[PDB]
């Protein structure tokens, strides 16, 4: 199975395919210029030596520099040509697939996960980039050297050519058997190499978890089962490997003697000169040296199938959200959210999360979403930011549906903190510029202080510029929070999705960034997921959500008398 | 900066140790190699035999070699004469095909020899390849998992993913294509000259000019070519940097409008990548056609000079077929060696990368010693700590946790409440003091048994690629299904899974599946619960839990916070009431502890938190 492999090359190798046949020549040219130094060697030995020419053996001579000449200017015109045709192709399927992958949504991209996407546009890319590098440089050197030392050979002795013409599809045929039984070698090879990486992205993933548990033993024998399984792999590739060589160089020798027994019997005779023994020799050497050096590479054949397997699954993906035809665009949106009869249902899956959810977030107030774990608050969250489509009903946010949006205004007229979130490396004030990207340090200083993060930010000895993990780990949970807090602070957005984003926040700190964010966020719309009941008193609306649908809507003191649910989250919260 | 030389002797090293199977690989390469050499000449006498019949018949039977000689010479042009004079031929003879064919049959015999060694020595070298592999991913596996912490917080998790999979992969790539092609060329190198010096030493000299010449032209292509592939990595490390950045923040970089910025900052660097690959891969290709260039220079020159040499009869005429057939076999190996110059250079990178990884310095000597906690008393005596010395996170701290008290440790957010129970579970060192588990010390003991005896649910929760059963199996993998089964009925995992229609064989991961933050969290309970530990730390278990299902969770779980002194750490008061023992730590010191009624009628920092709820 290569079907994808050829379906990529042949999109994503069109722009470069005039240097391919340019390649293609000056390999094809270079090629026989070193077929035919032989052929002036068996000009010398037939025409100076055998007659005693000086002067010819000269004259021949100086055809052979020139002959030498031409040859070095086609290989290094090749050479050049061919680095820049592979270093395009990689580049440019580097750069498809980074675009089709930034389209995905959070399912698309949650179907391939962040590490297999990095893996597939860099390295998968790489592997194929490779196979065309030395297909350019070396594979084809094979083929074209077999043609024209049977060209060569026809011109030189016609009567003696068959010897080529039998020894060249012979080797063939013994390469292609030992390639028939190879490759399926080498595709499990590769799955198997695989499954170790798998293995070893899961243990450094979660190392932080295999050391807590004490799983290091179970870890050592899963991968030492792997890797010997593998290397069982390994070695039969190299079993059926290891007769290539073998067999080219019986097939270079043994028509190499019956050659010399062949061109011996024709030189007996007034059929052949002995030149013609030294061209065939050297066309021999050649021919079966070229086939030699193409076949050692081979390995590099399944690896970018399956690697173009890979790129071709992801590159098969159709993303789900997108802007219409042309949408809507409000001036300046600021306002409500609408959420009319929303239903969602996951992919996959069998039954609905939310089923006719109706409330309307008046602009300018907070509203709180209470529920059980797994009620589906963050779905909501989701869906108001569009990170995923209702199902059944709409949305509206400003009175237009988030279908209607283009999704560039739509987020940055929110900022939101999710309750899965991410830090990025670098500085604080690098991560807060995601906020803003043109931000002042004293509004960055004044963002930090609304987070309450502040404090510990201006206590590093570079301030803003301290620097900040891959995921933050530097950082305490709640530190994390509060930077993530002051993010979307910084944008200053039209309204604020708080998806459960102060739970790791001690009850002062917790109350400092509430007062913070009551002061700053009066004028904006704030939808706030909280499972503390005193926080939500606050708020200018309570919506509670139970199995997957609203059960209850109003204030506090309405819900505790109104909402069974409500009043049993206010009885297990009291003190 | 990075030593290259040096990480291609290491890898030589770790590919033919000591002489026990690479020996017998040498040796066995060498007779090929010598026995497949002195085949050329074998057929170079076949063809002197056909030469001098073919010449000797034409000349007239009456007269000798001498006279052949003065009777050519007596002729016109006199140049056959000298021809003939190194032929040795007999006039009237013709050619001999018994003598033809029975060299032929010699060296078809030792062609056939020189076949079964070299099959015989790639086999072992296979073998030998395999296992330096083998090796090789077991050490990289053993460096994992003795690394600190600090190694993987101060990388990237794709960039050390890359290091410890695609550079492993990288080397036996590299190897596998090309030790057996060096093995042969270097032999081959020495041989073909031993039997060129013995054809003719003027010729051979000028074959062996080349190697000063090719030398010196790789040394100045190398020399321009190093600093465009070190160019070349540092682009593309900095193009998977920023790729990983991306994707793994997608829903950051997506939502806050940066996606734009992120296409921007991968066209600039896909850019620089496309050029610098292409400048090296231009240069480190440029090898093999000078090589052969040199080579082919050297071929001109000794064809032009032999056949002089043959017409004045000086050499023969099968010793310059097989002469040429040797230049031919020594020019080869170097256009080769130059050819895979490339995949040579890329292989010595990755292992001078895996040597890197490999070299770095580990936690430390870990003490052969099991854990037995006997009671479970948990004591610390001044214990100091401070991640990137110079700023210290706990100073001075000290408590006492009896074998039954269930520890809670309240305070601000960055107080240092999760690095104390890293401290405890021995993640990191501690700098000064020392922490004992009913009397011995932590750091005297095996980490691996310290961190079985404790079982933590971890402030970040974690899943791996699989079912809900696995992971919360993940615990204590030799369960069997009734104590899985109880152990998510507990933790209330078995009441949401029940609902999913693929009930603990639904597929679950750390960045997605069918699961919520909160099931998540519950997922982590489960495992951390099956695992029965004897020393329980429950790091903000119950932070994404809702209220009314964590007062279902405390009450299943009040039979293990029983007897098994639990180190509860929660923001949530409620959930620590009535706790034996109430920390209350500030900036990494304890300011003040004791039990819930202590701390309400001492008042002070607890008080205040409390009073929080009820406002004021
Ligand atoms: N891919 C998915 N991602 C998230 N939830 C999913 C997915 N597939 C199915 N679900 C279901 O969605 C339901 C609601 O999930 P969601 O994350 O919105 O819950 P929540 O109540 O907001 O979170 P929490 O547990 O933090 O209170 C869950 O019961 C879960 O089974
Ligand atoms: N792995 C780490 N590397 C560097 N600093 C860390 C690491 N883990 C925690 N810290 C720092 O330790 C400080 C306090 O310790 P921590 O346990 O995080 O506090 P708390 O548990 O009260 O949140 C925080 O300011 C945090 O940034
Ligand atoms: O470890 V915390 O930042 O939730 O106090
Ligand atoms: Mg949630
Ligand atoms: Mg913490």
């Amino acid at each position: 199975q290569s079907n994808m492999l050829w379906a990529l090359l042949r999109q994503y190798v069109r722009p470069y395919r005039w240097l391919l046949a340019v390649v293609a020549v000056l390999q094809v040219i270079s090629n026989m210029a070193s077929l035919y130094l032989p052929t002036v060697n068996a000009a010398i030995i037939d025409d100076g030596v055998a007659k005693g020419d000086t002067a010819r053996i000269v004259e021949l001579g100086a055809v052979m520099l020139g002959v030498t000449a031409l040859q070095v200017v086609c290989a290094v015109g090749a050479v050049f040509f061919g680095a820049r045709a592979a270093t395009g192709f990689g580049h440019d399927l580097r750069a498809a697939v980074f675009t089709h992958v930034t389209t995905f949504s959070a399912e698309e991209a949650g179907r391939f996960g962040a590490a297999s996407l990095l893996t597939r546009t860099t390295n998968d890319v790489g592997h194929i980039q490779q196979l065309v590098q030395l297909t350019v440089t070396m594979l084809i050197t094979a083929p074209i050297m077999s043609i024209g030392g049977i060209f060569m050979a026809l011109h030189q002795d016609a009567g003696l050519s068959w010897l080529l013409l039998v020894s060249v599809p012979v080797l063939g045929l013994a390469n292609y058997w030992i390639i028939r039984h190879l490759m399926p070698v080498f595709t499990r090879m590769q799955s198997l190499i695989d499954g170790i990486n798998r293995v070893l992205r899961d243990q450094l993933s979660g190392i932080r978890v295999i050391r807590a548990f004490a799983r290091e033993p179970l870890e050592r024998v899963r991968f030492a089962e792997a890797n010997q399984t593998l290397s069982d792999s390994a070695l039969e590739a190299g079993r059926w490997q290891a007769l290539m060589l073998p067999v080219t160089t019986l097939v270079i020798n043994v028509s190499s003697v019956a050659l010399i027994w062949f061109g011996g019997l024709r030189i007996d005779a007034g059929q052949m000169q002995v030149g013609s023994l030294i061209a065939f020799l050297a066309y021999f050497m050649q021919i079966l040296m070229a086939v030699l050096m193409a076949t050692f590479m081979l390995v590099i054949f399944p690896r970018a199938a399956v690697c173009a397997d890979r790129i071709g699954e992801v590159l098969s993906t159709q993303t789900a959200i997108t802007n219409p035809a042309d949408p809507v665009r409000p001036a300046a949106i600021a306002g409500d959210i609408g959420v009319h009869d929303a239903t969602f249902c996951y992919p996959g899956a069998d039954r609905p999360v939310l089923q006719d959810v109706s409330f309307t977030v008046p602009r300018g107030t907070t509203t709180a979403v209470v529920g059980s774990t797994g009620s589906g608050k963050s779905t909501l969250i989701s869906l108001i930011c569009r990170l995923y489509d209702v199902t059944s009903g709409s949305l509206r946010i400003d009175g237009v549906d988030v279908r209607d949006l283009d999704i560039e205004q739509l987020w940055s007229a929110i900022g939101l903190v999710p309750q899965r979130g991410y830090l990025f490396s670098g500085t604080v004030a690098e991560n807060l510029r995601y906020g803003r990207a043109d931000a002042t340090d004293d509004e960055m200083w004044e963002a930090l202080r609304v987070a309450a993060a502040a404090d510990f930010v201006r206590a590093h000895p570079q301030g803003l510029d301290m620097p900040v993990a891959q995921g933050g780990i530097n950082f305490s949970g709640g530190q994390r929070q509060r930077l993530a807090i002051a993010r979307a602070v910084i944008r200053r957005p039209a309204i604020y999705l708080f998806d459960d984003a102060f739970s790791a926040l001690d009850v002062h700190t917790d109350a400092r960034v509430r007062d913070a964010l009551r002061e700053v966020a009066a004028d904006a719309t704030v939808v706030i997921v909280s499972q503390r009941i005193s926080t939500v008193i606050e708020a200018d609306q309570v919506v509670v959500i139970d199995d997957g649908r609203v059960v209850g809507i109003g204030t506090h003191d309405t819900l505790l008398a109104d909402c069974p649910i409500y009043a049993e989250f206010a009885e297990s919260q009291a003190l | 900066t990075r030593d290259f030389k040096g990480s291609a002797i290491r890898l030589a090293r770790r590919l033919l140790p000591q002489r026990a199977l690479t020996l017998a690989v040498i040796l066995l390469g060498v007779g090929g190699i010598a026995i497949g050499v002195i085949g050329p000449r074998i057929l170079g006498h076949a063809t002197d035999l056909l030469f001098n019949g073919v010449i000797g018949r034409e000349l007239p039977a009456g007269l000798t070699k001498e006279q052949a000689v003065e009777a050519a010479r007596a002729r016109g042009d006199g140049t056959f004469a000298d021809l003939l004079s190194g032929m040795d031929i007999v006039p009237g003879q013709g050619v001999d095909f018994g003598a033809v064919g029975r060299t032929l049959a010699l060296a078809l015999g030792l062609y056939l020899v020189a076949a079964l060694l070299v099959w015989v020595q790639a086999r072992l070298l296979n073998v030998t390849v395999q296992r330096t592999m083998v090796a090789l991913r077991a050490e990289v596996q053993e460096k994992i998992h003795r690394l600190p912490l600090s190694y993987f917080d101060s990388r990237q998790r794709g960039e050390v993913l890359s290091r410890v999979t695609n550079d492993v992969d990288n080397i036996q790539n590299s190897v596998s294509m090309t030790i057996s092609q060096l093995l042969t060329s270097v032999l081959t190198v020495f041989a073909v000259l031993v039997m060129m010096l013995t054809i003719s030493p003027l010729l051979t000299l000028f074959t062996v000019v080349t190697v000063p010449a090719s030398l010196w032209v790789t040394r100045w292509i190398t020399r321009r070519s190093q600093p465009l592939f070190v160019a070349q990595w540092r682009n593309t490390g900095r193009l998977a940097a920023h790729l990983e950045e991306t994707y793994s923040g997608f829903t950051i970089v997506k939502t806050f409008g940066h996606r734009e910025a992120a296409a921007g900052k991968f066209a600039e660097l896909n850019s620089e990548t496309q050029q610098s690959s292409f400048g090296a891969q231009f240069f480190s290709g440029l090898v093999s056609p000078a090589t052969m260039f040199i080579g082919n220079l050297s071929y001109v020159a000794v064809a032009v000079v032999g056949g002089l040499q043959v017409a004045t009869g000086q050499i023969t005429l099968g010793s310059i077929q097989a002469f040429i057939q040797y230049v031919r076999q020594f020019n080869q190996p170097l256009t080769q060696v130059a050819g895979m110059y490339n995949t040579l250079q890329s292989g010595i990178a990755s292992a001078e990368r895996v040597f890197d990884l490999l070299d770095t310095e580990e936690e430390s000597a870990d003490s052969p010693r099991r854990a037995d906690v006997r009671t479970g008393r948990v004591e610390f005596e001044h214990v100091s700590f401070s991640y990137v010395p110079g700023t210290p996170v706990i100073e001075d701290l000290s408590l006492v946790a009896e074998p039954g008290s269930t520890v809670a440790i309240v305070g601000p957010t960055g107080a240092g409440k999760t690095t104390l129970v890293n401290l405890l579970m021995r993640f990191y060192d501690v700098d000064s003091g020392r922490i004992t588990i009913d009397g011995v010390d932590i750091a005297s003991v095996s980490r691996e048994s310290l961190r079985a005896s404790i079982g933590m649910v971890l402030q970040d929760t974690w899943l791996f690629a699989g079912t809900i059963y696995d992971n919360i199996a993940y615990g204590r993998p030799d369960a069997d299904e009734d104590e899985v089964i109880e152990a998510a009925t507990a933790a209330y995992v078995d009441r949401f899974v029940h609902t999913l229609p693929n009930g603990y064989d639904t597929r679950v991961d750390d960045d997605g599946g069918a699961i919520s933050a909160g099931e998540k969290q519950l997922i982590t309970i489960a495992r951390a619960v099956l695992a029965r530990p004897k020393l329980l730390v429950l790091d903000e278990a119950t932070s994404s839990v809702d209220t009314r299902t964590e007062l279902l969770i405390a009450h299943a779980m009040a039979e293990l916070r029983r007897d098994r002194t639990s180190f509860i750490i929660a923001h949530r008061l409620s959930t620590i009431r009535d706790a034996d023992l109430i920390l209350v730590m500030d900036s990494g010191r304890i300011i003040e502890r004791g039990t819930h009624e202590e701390l309400l009628a001492r008042h002070g920092r607890y008080w205040e938190m409390t009073r929080v709820h009820l406002g004021g």
